[PDB]
């Protein structure tokens, strides 16, 4: 149905749906151990998206 | 440990360094969240010393090419004039 | 150290990071094994 859409992520929406499939790929292409997982600012040091 | 037990007391590839990665395992204790990353990087560069030690024992202290060279040789009849020779000699035995 | 003062804390290091068999075997063993 495509009332699925998030209207307060609409406006948004696509940009977050770019992110996501870059980042699915990513973590989805066997990747070699790209130092790009830096050890650094972890996800959980990360602030949150809430 | 199982090399250890019949090699003599050589000391662990990381040394006085297994306390230390002992004392990063305590920190990642006092970590109040458990980071999957952190802890893979400790076990990677551990198992990347342990690695790097054991190659160097396997090839230089253990001779792996030599025992390679031997099973060519043989196994693979690496020496095939050596070997094509024993077949000319031995044949009149192993054709029974 | 092991048990032998109050605020210090290295004393349980080694039996934090240690089991407690091995940290005994390590303690005993070294001396035992110079003196043998």
């Amino acid at each position: 149905r495509q009332h699925t859409m998030v209207s307060f992520l609409k406006p948004v929406l696509k940009q977050i749906i770019m992110a996501g499939k870059s980042m699915q790929l990513l973590k989805n292409l066997q990747c070699a151990e790209s130092t790009t997982c830096q050890a650094g600012a972890r996800d959980a040091e990360r602030k949150s998206l809430y | 440990e199982n090399q250890n037990v019949n090699l003599t007391r050589k000391g662990s590839i990381l040394k006085n360094q297994e306390d230390t990665f002992a004392a990063e395992l305590h920190r990642l204790k006092q970590q109040p969240l458990f980071s999957l990353v952190d802890f893979e990087q400790v076990v990677d560069r551990i198992r990347s010393t342990v690695a790097e030690h054991l190659w160097k024992l396997m090839v230089e202290e253990s001779d792996l090419l030599g025992q390679l060279k031997i099973i060519k040789d043989f196994y693979l009849l690496g020496r095939g004039e050596l070997f094509q020779a024993f077949i000319d000699t031995a044949q009149h035995m192993l054709k029974t | 150290p092991q048990v032998q003062s109050a605020a210090d804390e290295t004393a349980v290091q080694l039996s934090e990071l240690l089991t407690l068999p091995v940290l005994m075997k390590r303690s005993i063993t070294a001396p035992l094994a110079a003196h043998i």
